[PDB]
Formats: structure tokens, C-alpha cells, sequence
RNA sequence: UAGCGCCGGCCAACUCCGUGCCAGCAGCCGCGGUAAUACGGAGGGCGCGAGCGUUACCCGGAUUCACUGGGCGUAAAGGGCGUGUAGGCGGCCUGGGGCGUCCCAUGUGAAAGACCACGGCUCAACCGUGGGGGAGCGUGGGAUACGCUCAGGCUAGACG
RNA sequence: CCUGGUCCACCCGUGACGCUGAGGCGCGAAAGCGUGGGGAGCAAACCGGAUUAGAUACCCGGGUAGUCCACGCCCUAAACGAUGCGCGCUAGGUCUCUGGGUCUCCUGGGGGCCGAAGCUAACGCGUUAAGCGCGCCGCCUGGGGAGUACGGCCGCAAGGC
RNA sequence: CUUUCU
């Protein structure tokens, strides 16, 4: 778990309209685009990952947040690759902030998967038998990773903070440490533990997260083998 | 433990073809008189509900007041909107010298002696927030020292 | 022209610190440097050093801040919550040693300029003297 | 002059029990005994939440109605404790407790404050010898407060000083039941007094 | 001997009857057109008490003339624009002066009043004694950071 | 043809010669005034048609002052960015006009839009500040009465201050 | 076209 020649992917990203505040983490422009300084990406990785063992080897939870289509898959993978929960499709307003409420939704999900196996499987107009199919359809379309979280997360690993601005904001209001693979286009100051590097690209997203997921297990006595998500990198 | 003073409750209204449609708002202060004060502004269909929601919001918005021998560590002047509140520390036996709003907060704050003055807009709601805000900025020679260490 | 140098400096400082600059330049002058000396001493700034910008002498003023904060707006608490000119040209303000104010119940300071140099208020009071009330800071 | 009129109605309006009668005010009759509610046609109706004013006003009315004193005097006494150094709340109580009529009462010479006033007025009292009939006379540390020799035979003074046999006295006092004397040792402190009063309020009331 | 004002809100103190946008109240908001805690009386209550209430005037509240301590895009408030007199304000370095400014001593700042202490009249009001404070100005001595002044130097303003 | 302002580059010269500006002087849209000239179109007033309950209007047909030039006067305005001038300081992004450069970008001057921080009652403002400061001028202090009265000053008058 | 008041 590490590496410096991660020039193999991440580093520089985003044309040039940046966010002056991400100035520190930038190395320079080239053909137009900025270039994320990896040596720093390192300094941060350490600090960040550390904070994760701590959280991990403590039985602490970490809500993985990835709406960005460019990582939508990698997020399910890695998140599932640990008892960790995730928000994959749309980040519903108040998941963190209005949790006890959005929970009632995860309750319904379960309370439904029941009926669809119980004695009433075939009861009441197939119309309702259809509307309920739907009830689940969507319920499962957004609460498949948010499934787990029985209480508010102890932290949050966000793919692209900017894109995930709301997720972040909420956590903050709740003093829920915020971690995120963010780059040029974002406000670094709103991130507690930063991984400055390509907010886009799978070849990048895949690495950082997976390594971070490993690090979780490599701190939970699971000492698991290679990631099944490298497959989604072609 | 937590005492609860209700500042003001007002009625207010919204319009709909067919009639006025009111909803009440209540400003609530909550403190333990120890050094914890909480301000909350909750609105709702009926007064009771409003007051409750307010207490709820208040407890969820506490401030740590640096009470030093019943008074405050130093003068503060906070401007919240058109409202400006002034806080001056006072010796024992001075009592709480302040308007109904700043007072009510200062008291559940556990403050026993202070000099006060509302300048500018005297809107309870905005004065209230100003007061809270003033307390939030109160510092101790300790913190001041702490901040200028290194 | 640059109407009031001392204000111009306090302001630059006020402005830089407000957006959290690390350092910040100001056209050097003995008098200005002297004030910073107190600024540094009282621990309001990390300190300063004489530099040369485009050939002319300035003073980097290394700013200082509280630590990162929690929840929304992790922006640090200021070390210099305040800083204001008092004596201003076309309105000079002089005080007798008995008329020397006590900034923020002592938690803050005021910088006087006396015939015994530019001392703070405790320094002035101790040395039993008064002078121009340059500025308060807390 | 002083209030004069139904007194237990004050007892009731003030909620708290005030001992403006001595005896009886202990017997199941101070009315605050089954009737702790205010006088008048509305005594038993629900009480609307009192206003910041109300509270301060009432607290003052209480303290004052205790020592049975004209607002005039009460106020000036206050304004005095105000100027004098020391926590005003205390200083003030100390001063009210220095009225001769009060001490005569605090020394069991009299059953109540009112009565003590009359004793002072009808000259049945002494202050280091010389008699003083000014109920508002400031008794101060060291002052011996006797009883008129001539009056020392008065049934009332006897019954009073009799039951006084046994009864202890305030720590800022001391009385010799024998020669019917007593010394004012020191100005009682706030802790020394157990008045059902929040003087922080009384101070605030004169703030307005 | 005990009276007077008040009890819609500001503001402490609520009911019945009478009246019916009348008679009236009223400081402001307002109250009265048949259930009036707002008029009139009564019962009760609140506050003061040999006083209580009114009117008048001053300060306050009023940071509402803002020195302390406010303002001017749309609320009252940028001058139609320029050129420019007086005046106000004045970059960096050094030296002389020591006008401002700061300090010390000293004189003055009467008595009374104000403040503190003790004391006299049974208390207090009132009064006596003692003590401390006091800006301003005069005189002598001192300081020189800042402002002024004078002299010298500089190029970062300005002009060419 | 005569002439003002202004910007850039070079950094070459002077060496604080600076900023603001009560008065003063000047400039100041339109309409308006005086004398002379001009007069196509347009067009207050006005003369007619129509519409209308009426039409001293809107629509239609005519039409004088005027609009034009000269010399002189008037001096006002939603004379507006409804935002005095100067200097320093405080993220950026985008479009544009003009100059320089090693010219697919940097850099100076100007015009716009979105915006950090911040300000604001809100709307909004945000390196073209309404932000942070300093200097100087002007101005405000509830509405109507009223830009009126009186007085003064200016104007030929209207009228202005 | 115009097309008042309550
Ligand atoms: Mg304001
Ligand atoms: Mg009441
Ligand atoms: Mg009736
Ligand atoms: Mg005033
Ligand atoms: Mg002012
Ligand atoms: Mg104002
Ligand atoms: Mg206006
Ligand atoms: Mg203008
Ligand atoms: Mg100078
Ligand atoms: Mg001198
Ligand atoms: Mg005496
Ligand atoms: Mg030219
Ligand atoms: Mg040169
Ligand atoms: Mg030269
Ligand atoms: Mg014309
Ligand atoms: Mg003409
Ligand atoms: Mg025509
Ligand atoms: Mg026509
Ligand atoms: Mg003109
Ligand atoms: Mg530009
Ligand atoms: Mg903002
Ligand atoms: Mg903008
Ligand atoms: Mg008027
Ligand atoms: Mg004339
Ligand atoms: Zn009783």
C-alpha cells in the first residue's frame, strides 16, 4: 500500500479554470492543463490513509460517496469490498443531515422485500402488486449502498467534492470528517483529508480507492487479496 | 437542568385567494445558568408546536460562555444586520443591565453582572442573534495567550 | 500619494489576514518597522523581515492564525481579530499617561509612540509616559 | 406613616410567608396555611406568566414589606448601599438589619417588627443608655440595646423576654436575657440572613 | 387623621352593572355603533401615602446633529462638469531646533457644594472637623518616537 | 488645415514639484430670449376632419413660432452609474476595444458579464466596489406646507441661485 | 378604433 511513481495515472488534471484555492497542490500547466504535484499527493496520502486505519481498526464506518458517472461503478465495487456503505446514483438531500428520515426509506426497502416472499406475494390487484414492485425498484436504485449505515457515518470518502458538494456540506454541518480524491476544480479547504489528484478518470479513481479499501481490510485482520475492480479499467 | 425562557411569540400571515393564513414563530432561549446558552427560532401551525420546535432548535445551538465571577471577560460589540448589541463587563452587585431580549439570554447564560446596550435596529430576533454572536466571540486571556503562543 | 503609511500598513495586514495570506508586503519605513517589532513581540504576527521588491525596500509580514476549525467554514480563528488606526493625519490623537486606554480589558493592546520610543500601553504605563495613540489591536 | 392595615393579605399576595405578626404566624393561621393565594376576588384564578417587571416589582415589594418600610425610606436606604463599597445586595440588607426597630425585634424584645417599632416609639428602648424612639435609628457595631428600666416591669416586655429564655440569637447579635440587654456585634452578612429574597432582582428593579 | 392616582398594551392591578360611534376616554396605538377588563359606577386589586395627581419647562430615552457615536446606488442626502484661490491633508533617509506632544517639580485652581472619614442635634434632614481628588493656566527642568520647522540626501508619487 | 485629451515602450531627465478644493473663472442637452440670416422636412400654438356622452386628446389634413446659421443671452434636466475626487490594499473566470512582447500566452490602458473574501435592509455591489483604509470637498436630519414666502444676487424676459 | 364610474 503506497507508491510514488503513481505518475502512472492520477497527477495533473482539468484544463484551466481551476479554483485558486487548490493553488498549493498544483505543479504547473502544460499544453493548457495544470499538473497536480504528486510528491504532495503523497504527503496527503499518508496523513489521510493514516486517519483511515485509525477509523478502520476501530470498527468505524465510512460512507463512500460517488455519483460521478466516471466512478459510479468503482464506488460500488470498493464499498462492497468492505462492509462499507455507499451512495452511488443520486445523493438524496439530507441523507446525513436528515438521516432518521431517509432511514425510514431503508426500512421500507426491507419491509417490502418481505411481502415479495411472504404469503401476500400474490394479493391485492396486480396493480398494487406492480406499484410495490416499483416501490422497491427505486428504493433499491438509490439505497443499495446507503443500505448499511445503521447510524450516521464516522467519516465520508467522497469521489469528486465539487460534484458532491452537497454530500460534503451535510457531513460538515455534522462534524463528520470528510475525505476525498479531489483536484484542480475544487475547494481543498472544505476537505479534511485530501487526495489531490485526478478527480476524473477510472484508471485513477480505481487505484486510490481500491488501495484505500485494501488499507481498510489491511487493518481489520482480513488481509484480503487483489481488487475485483481493476477489471473495470479498460 | 436546562431552563427555558420564551422571548417572543408572534403571529404573522401568508395570503391565499380566500383568506389570510397565519403561522406562529417563537424565539426561545435555553440555558443551565452554568455557561451554556441556546437560542432557537421555531415556527409552526400552532403556538405550542412552535415553542417546542424552538426549544429543540435552541438546545441544538449552544454556546460556551466564559463566565468569570458572574461577569464576562471583556467588552464586545456585535452588529447582526441593522441590530448592534453592546456588552460591557461589570463588578458584583451590578446585576444584569439589559433589555428584555439581551437579558433573557445573558441570564440563562449564567451571567450575573453586566452592562448592556442595544444600538441600531431593535428587532428582538436580530438583536437576539447579535447577543448570541457576541457571546460566541468572547475570549479569555487564556485563549488570547494560546492564540499568540508559538 | 500614500496619504497615511501607518494606516496603509495596518490595512494591508488586516486585508491579507482576512483572506489568510501567509506573508504580505508593505513599503518599509523605520517607523513602520518599529511598530511591527511590537506586533511580533506581542505575538500578533509570526514576525517580519526586510526584503527588496522590484528594487525598493519592503517588509514581509509573516501572518499568524488560529488552528483549523470544525464543521462548516474550517477557516482558522484570527489572531488579530482587530486592528485600527486611531491617530490619523488631520486628526492626531495624543494621550497623557493617565489617559492611556486599556484595550479589550487588557486582552488586547494599544501602541503608543512616545519620546521614549514606540512602546505598547503596558510598556508606556510602566515607563510612566504618554504620546500619540497610534492604534489599538486585539 | 408605615403601611398599617390588613397585613396577612401582603403575606398572601407575596406568596411567600412573611412574619409581620410574630405569634400566630406560626400557628396554623398565618393563612398562608390553607390560602397561600393572593387576596381579592381573583385570588384563585390562574396566574399569567409574570413580566420581567412584575418579578422585580414583586421581589422588591416583598423585601420591603418585610421590614415594613415606606418606599421613600427603603429607596434612599438602597441608594445609600449603592454608593457604599461592597456588593450592593448585601450592604443593603445589612442596612435594613441595622434599623433599631429591627434589632429590638431580632432580639426577642418584641414579637414582631411592628411591635418593636412601637416599643422604640414609646421609648421602651435603650441604646448605650440614652433612650432612642426613632425606629429608623441606625444601630451599629458595639451598640448595646437595652430595655427601659421603667419598662422592664411591663408585662409585654416580661412575657417577651420570658419565652426568649432558651431561644438562640443571630450570630451578629448576642443578648443577656437577665438584664434585658443585647449587643450589636457586627453587620449581618447575606449568608447570615435567610430572607426569602433574591436581592439581585431588587438591584435590577432600581436599574430600570 | 388618610388620602390620591391607577388596573387595554407600553405598565403592577379584573370582574358585575349602566351606556349603546351616544355620553365620553385619550400620552401614543387606540376604545365606544347591545357580552366594552379602554366610557360611567360598584366590588375587588395594583402603587404611593400627608400626600397623591396635573400642567409647564430642562436633561434623559434620542448613536434622532452621531467627538465618544451616524449617514448619502434605489429610504432624506453627490454639487451638471471642469480649471483652480484660500484652507485641509503629505513618500523614503539623515542632521539641527524643540512649536505641538509626553514627563517631573512648583505656583494657582478661595469659601461653599461634590467625594471619603469621624463627630454634634435621641436619628436623619441640617451642621462641624479632617482628609483626598481636580481640568486649565504660570515658572523651572527633562524627552524627541510622532506632528511642525529648518537643512541635507533619495527616486518608489508627480512632472518631463 | 488648426487643436485638446490620452495610452504604450524605452527607462533617458527633474527630484515630493503631490492630493482635495469654500470662494473665483470657465464649460454646460433641450426648450426659451435678442439682432440679422435661412427655411426642404418636421412641428407647440393655431385652422380644419374624425372618434366620443363631451374630445379644448389620442387618429387624419393643413400649419406659425421653432427646429437651421451667426453673434449675444439663458444655465436648467431622470445634467443618471439616481454611485464626488485621489492613492494603497483584497480570488478568479469570461467576452470585447486599443498598445507592447520572446504574440496559440504573458503584459499595460479602457469597455461589459459571472463571481472569492467582504459589504448590504433587501435588491444587489464585488480590482470599472457599493469591500478594507487614509486624505480633501459637497450634501442629509419625518411627510405635506414648498423649491413656496421674504430678503439678496443674477437675467432683456422667461426665469435661475 | 375610442370605449367612463362603482
Ligand atoms: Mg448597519
Ligand atoms: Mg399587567
Ligand atoms: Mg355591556
Ligand atoms: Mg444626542
Ligand atoms: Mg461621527
Ligand atoms: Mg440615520
Ligand atoms: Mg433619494
Ligand atoms: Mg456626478
Ligand atoms: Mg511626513
Ligand atoms: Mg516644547
Ligand atoms: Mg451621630
Ligand atoms: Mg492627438
Ligand atoms: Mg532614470
Ligand atoms: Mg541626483
Ligand atoms: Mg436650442
Ligand atoms: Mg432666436
Ligand atoms: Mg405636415
Ligand atoms: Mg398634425
Ligand atoms: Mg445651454
Ligand atoms: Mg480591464
Ligand atoms: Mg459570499
Ligand atoms: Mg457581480
Ligand atoms: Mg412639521
Ligand atoms: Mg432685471
Ligand atoms: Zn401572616
Amino acid at each position: 500500500v503506497k507508491e510514488l511513481l503513481e505518475a502512472g495515472v492520477h497527477f495533473g488534471h482539468e484544463r484551466k479554470r481551476w479554483n485558486p484555492k487548490f493553488a498549493r497542490y498544483i505543479y504547473a500547466e502544460r499544453n493548457g492543463i495544470h499538473i497536480i504535484d504528486l510528491q504532495k499527493t503523497m504527503e496527503e496520502l499518508e496523513r489521510t490513509f493514516r486517519f483511515i486505519e485509525d477509523l478502520a481498526m476501530r470498527g468505524g464506518t465510512i460512507l463512500f460517496v460517488g455519483t460521478k458517472k466516471q466512478a459510479q461503478d468503482i464506488v460500488r465495487m470498493e464499498a462492497e469490498r468492505a462492509g462499507m456503505p455507499y451512495v452511488n446514483q443520486r445523493w438524496l438531500g439530507g441523507m446525513l443531515t436528515n438521516f432518521k428520515t431517509i432511514s425510514q426509506r431503508v426500512h421500507r426497502l426491507e419491509e417490502l422485500e418481505a411481502l415479495f416472499a411472504s404469503p401476500e406475494i400474490e394479493e391485492r390487484p396486480k396493480k398494487e402488486q406492480v406499484r410495490l414492485k416499483h416501490e422497491l425498484e427505486r428504493l433499491q436504485k438509490y439505497l443499495s449502498g446507503f443500505r448499511l449505515l445503521k447510524r450516521l457515518p464516522d467519516a465520508i470518502f467522497v469521489v469528486d467534492p465539487t460534484k458532491e458538494a452537497i454530500a460534503v456540506r451535510e457531513a460538515r454541518k455534522l462534524f463528520i470528517p470528510v475525505i476525498a480524491l479531489a483536484d484542480t476544480d475544487s475547494d481543498p479547504d472544505l476537505v479534511d483529508y485530501i487526495i489531490p489528484g485526478n478527480d476524473d478518470a477510472i484508471r485513477s479513481i480505481q487505484l486510490i480507492l481500491s488501495r484505500a479499501v485494501d488499507l481498510i481490510i489491511q487493518a481489520r485482520g482480513g488481509v484480503v487479496e487483489p481488487s475485483p475492480s481493476y477489471a473495470l479499467v479498460q | 437542568d436546562f431552563e427555558e425562557k420564551m422571548i417572543l411569540i408572534r403571529r404573522t400571515a401568508r395570503m391565499q385567494a380566500g383568506g389570510r393564513r397565519f403561522r406562529f414563530g417563537a424565539l426561545v432561549v435555553v440555558g443551565d445558568r452554568q455557561g451554556r446558552v441556546g437560542l432557537g427560532f421555531g415556527k409552526a401551525p400552532e403556538v405550542p408546536l412552535a415553542v417546542q420546535k424552538a426549544g429543540y432548535y435552541a438546545r441544538r445551538n449552544m454556546v460556551e460562555v466564559p463566565l468569570q465571577n458572574g461577569t464576562i471577560p471583556h467588552e464586545i460589540e456585535v452588529e447582526f444586520g441593522a441590530s448592534k448589541i453592546v456588552l460591557k463587563p461589570a463588578a458584583p452587585g451590578t446585576g444584569v443591565i439589559a433589555g428584555a431580549v439581551p437579558r433573557a439570554i445573558l441570564e440563562l447564560a449564567g451571567v450575573t453582572d453586566i452592562l448592556t446596550k442595544e444600538l441600531g435596529s431593535r428587532n428582538p430576533i436580530n438583536i437576539a442573534y447579535a447577543t448570541m454572536e457576541a457571546l460566541r466571540q468572547l475570549r479569555t486571556k487564556a485563549d488570547v495567550e494560546r492564540l499568540r503562543k508559538g | 500619494m500614500l496619504t497615511d503609511p501607518i494606516a496603509d500598513m495596518l490595512t494591508r495586514i488586516r486585508n491579507a489576514t482576512r483572506v489568510y495570506k501567509e506573508s504580505t508586503d508593505v513599503p518599509a519605513s523605520r517607523f513602520k518597522e518599529e511598530i511591527l517589532r511590537i506586533l511580533a513581540r506581542e505575538g500578533f504576527i509570526k514576525g517580519y523581515e526586510r526584503v527588496d521588491v522590484d528594487g525598493k525596500p519592503y517588509l514581509r509580514v509573516y501572518l499568524k492564525y488560529g488552528p483549523r476549525r470544525q464543521g462548516p467554514d474550517p477557516r482558522p480563528e484570527q489572531v488579530i481579530h482587530h486592528i485600527r488606526r486611531i491617530s490619523k493625519p488631520g486628526r492626531r490623537v495624543y494621550v497623557g499617561v493617565k489617559e492611556i486606554p486599556r484595550v479589550r480589558r487588557g486582552l488586547g493592546i494599544a501602541i503608543l509612540s512616545t519620546s521614549k520610543g514606540v512602546l505598547t500601553d503596558r510598556e508606556a504605563r510602566k515607563l510612566g509616559v504618554g504620546g500619540e495613540l497610534i492604534c489599538e489591536v486585539w | 406613616g408605615r403601611y398599617i392595615g390588613p397585613v396577612c393579605r401582603l403575606c398572601r399576595r407575596e406568596g411567600v410567608k412573611l412574619y409581620l405578626k410574630g405569634e400566630r404566624c406560626y400557628s396554623p393561621k398565618c393563612a398562608m396555611e390553607r390560602r397561600p393565594y393572593p387576596p381579592g376576588q381573583h385570588g384563585q384564578k390562574r396566574a399569567r406568566r409574570p413580566s420581567d417587571y412584575a418579578v422585580r416589582l414583586r421581589e422588591k415589594q416583598k423585601l420591603r414589606r418585610i421590614y415594613g418600610i415606606s418606599e421613600r425610606q427603603f429607596r434612599n436606604l438602597f441608594e445609600e448601599a449603592s454608593k457604599k463599597k461592597g456588593v450592593t445586595g448585601s450592604v443593603f440588607l445589612g442596612l435594613l438589619e441595622s434599623r433599631l426597630d429591627n434589632v429590638v425585634y431580632r432580639l426577642g424584645f418584641a414579637v414582631s417588627r411592628r411591635q418593636a417599632r412601637q416599643l422604640v416609639r414609646h421609648g421602651h428602648i435603650t441604646v448605650n443608655g440614652r433612650r432612642v424612639d426613632l425606629p429608623s435609628y441606625r444601630v451599629r457595631p458595639g451598640d448595646e440595646i437595652a430595655v427601659a428600666e421603667k419598662s422592664r416591669n411591663l408585662e409585654l416586655i416580661r412575657q417577651n423576654l420570658e419565652a426568649m429564655k432558651g431561644r438562640k440569637v443571630g450570630p451578629w447579635l448576642s443578648l443577656d436575657v437577665e438584664g434585658m440587654k443585647g449587643k450589636f456585634l457586627r453587620l449581618p452578612d447575606r449568608e447570615d440572613l435567610a430572607l426569602p429574597v433574591q436581592e439581585n432582582l431588587v438591584i435590577e428593579f432600581y436599574s430600570r
